[PDB]
RNA sequence: GGGGCGGUCGCCUCCUAAAAGGUAACGGAGGCGCCCAAAGGUUCCCUCAGAAUGGUUGGAAAUCAUUCGCAGAGUGUAAAG
RNA sequence: GGGCUACACACGUGCUACAAUGGACAGAACAAAGGGCAGCGAAACCGCGAGGUUAAGCCAAUCCCACAAAUCUGUUCUCAGUUCGGAUCGCAGUCUGCAACUCGACUGCGUGAAGCUGGAAUCGCUAGUAAUCGCGGAUCAGCAUGCCGCGGUGAAUACGUUCC
């Protein structure tokens, strides 16, 4: 990225603000991978959409500048024919 | 020898309020290292094991002696005969004059190294170590050995239980991952 | 040896010379050789006995040989624990950075061989 | 346990041999026409195999520390003693 | 939102090198052509750099993109996986864009693969051609080792139709 700054959506602000504040529901889906995980964010887990199917992803205190969808990686492995 | 004193007015009085002590005079006591070369060979064919054998002398003053096999190995050389690897029991005064360097200069000199042993006690009382470069130890020249070669280090102590064995090496300074 | 990053050689000049210390380059040396005011000097090892010892303390302030080898590694352990992806590309001998791999990329996948025919 | 064919012919260990010894069968299991100037002699010392625990390159094992080990070892080569 | 960028591998086609006719540093010097108003953006200033702040001029034989590079002149390294080459990756920045994870470019710092001229085989080119060095444009928000052009430096050989 560059400056001022990291860019969610916006709608997942107020949803994992609403979901801080009280109610702490759990595991949900999201289309928007572009969005980076902020500390106000931390300990959610949130279902990714790589498009073929929702990869469920908890939120480690270690991971903050490293995009949501990220983790999830569309690429089927591997695939090929005679290992070993 | 400042190390020798220094269980002889600090460490011991500390350790004997931690807990008590049956006849007043017991303490654990330092035993003997026994410094490993390994060496590995590879194979067989040094062909100079010998040249490793000159380069603990460096690490320690006492004279290094090849441990010969009692045991032929299908995997690997040899049947007995052409000794591998070579020891060490440095004793006395050496004693903590050798100790002194392992914790004011070798361990903290390593790179990666913060702190180690943990589950590394025997639950019995004697420390084990390893160690993987000749640079930890300050003696050695840097243009001499070029290859790398293993080396270890066992501390024992008197206590019968690791318990005791641990919190006397606390007050000797002994660096623990903790 | 050596007095400042471990195993500097013999025989050359001192800019090249900490240049192969792990952790200073080039222009990191040129930097730290201004702070020196050296100007090159000495084309073999003869610096002074305690002006060595000055630069020794400088280069001291920079950050260290196997222990910066312990800052890259507890990087990409940092990179593997935390899911992940990019771990994950330096572990499949997939490049990291992003640089297909239906040609070349041979700098982590290696030379032989091959195991396909048809027909 | 007809001959021929096959196998065997000597020495050494155990069992069959039945609590002295001996003791048969083309009975049951094995070895040997050597090897070593040292593995001999003497003197002075030492105690194994395997297991558990801890450990650098050491992985089920090369090396080392420790409790356990009346011998689960070794005794040139094969068995008994 | 993905994918068209897959990845054990094969092939086609380019780029960069494997170095002392060289590398690195410093100084000096010679171009052509093309593009530019939803643009080119000088100069001044900030940042090591990339760029940013600010803003003159230019609808352009006026001004801007813009500095030509090889080269020459010296200093330095003295034949080696190297002060050779830059791969790969880490960290920290930056341009464009709602937005740079997949799957962008660039920079600073750090890391310093392979390769020391390449088997069988195969390609181009008869002179400003081959050899090589830089520049611009179409493309285009951003992305050009591709393509199309521009100029610099600039050869060797051609006996001949036996053979392909």
């Amino acid at each position: 990225s560059l400056k001022k700054g990291p860019f969610v959506d916006g709608h997942l602000m107020t949803k994992i603000e609403k979901l801080n504040e009280t109610d702490k529901k759990q595991v949900v889906k999201t289309w928007s991978r572009r969005s980076t995980i902020f500390p106000q964010f931390i300990g959610h887990t949130i279902a990714v959409y790589d498009g073929r199917k929702h990869v469920p992803v908890f939120i480690s205190e270690d991971m903050v500048g490293h995009k949501l969808g990220e983790f999830a990686p569309t690429r089927t492995y591997k695939g090929h024919a005679s290992d070993d | 020898n400042r190390l020798k004193e220094k269980y002889n007015k600090e460490i011991a009085p500390a350790l004997m309020t931690k807990f008590n002590y049956d006849s007043v005079m017991q303490v654990p006591k330092i035993e003997k290292i026994v410094i490993n070369m390994g060496v590995g060979d590879a194979v067989q064919n040094a062909k100079a094991i010998d040249s490793a054998v000159e380069e603990l002398t460096f690490i320690a003053g006492q004279k290094p002696v090849v441990t010969r096999a009692k045991k032929s190995i299908a995997g690997f050389r040899l049947r007995e005969g052409m000794p591998i690897g070579a020891k060490v029991t440095l004793r006395g005064e050496r004693m903590y004059d050798f100790l002194d360097k392992l914790i004011s200069v070798s361990l903290p000199r390593v790179r990666d190294f913060r702190g180690v042993s943990k589950k590394s006690f025997d639950g019995r009382g004697n420390y084990t170590l390893g160690i993987k470069e000749q640079l930890i130890f300050p003696e050695i020249d840097y243009d001499k050995v070029t290859k790398v070669r293993g080396m270890d280090i066992v501390i024992v102590t008197t206590a019968n239980t690791d318990e005791e064995a641990r919190e006397l090496l606390t007050q000797v300074g002994m660096p623990f991952q903790k | 040896a050596r007095i400042a990053g471990v195993d500097i050689p013999r025989d050359k000049r001192v800019v090249i010379s900490l240049t192969y210390i792990f952790g200073i380059g080039r222009t990191t040396a040129q930097q730290v050789l201004k702070e020196a005011g050296v100007s090159e000097d000495t084309r073999v090892r003869d610096l002074t006995e305690e002006e060595l010892g000055k630069i020794r303390d400088i280069i001291d302030k920079l950050k260290v040989e196997g222990d910066l080898r312990r800052e890259v590694s507890l990087n990409i352990k940092r990179l593997i624990e935390i899911g992940s992806y990019r771990g994950i590309r330096h572990r499949r001998g997939l490049p990291v950075r992003g640089q297909n791999s239906k040609n070349n990329a041979r700098t982590r996948k290696g030379p032989r061989r091959t195991v396909a025919n048809k027909k």
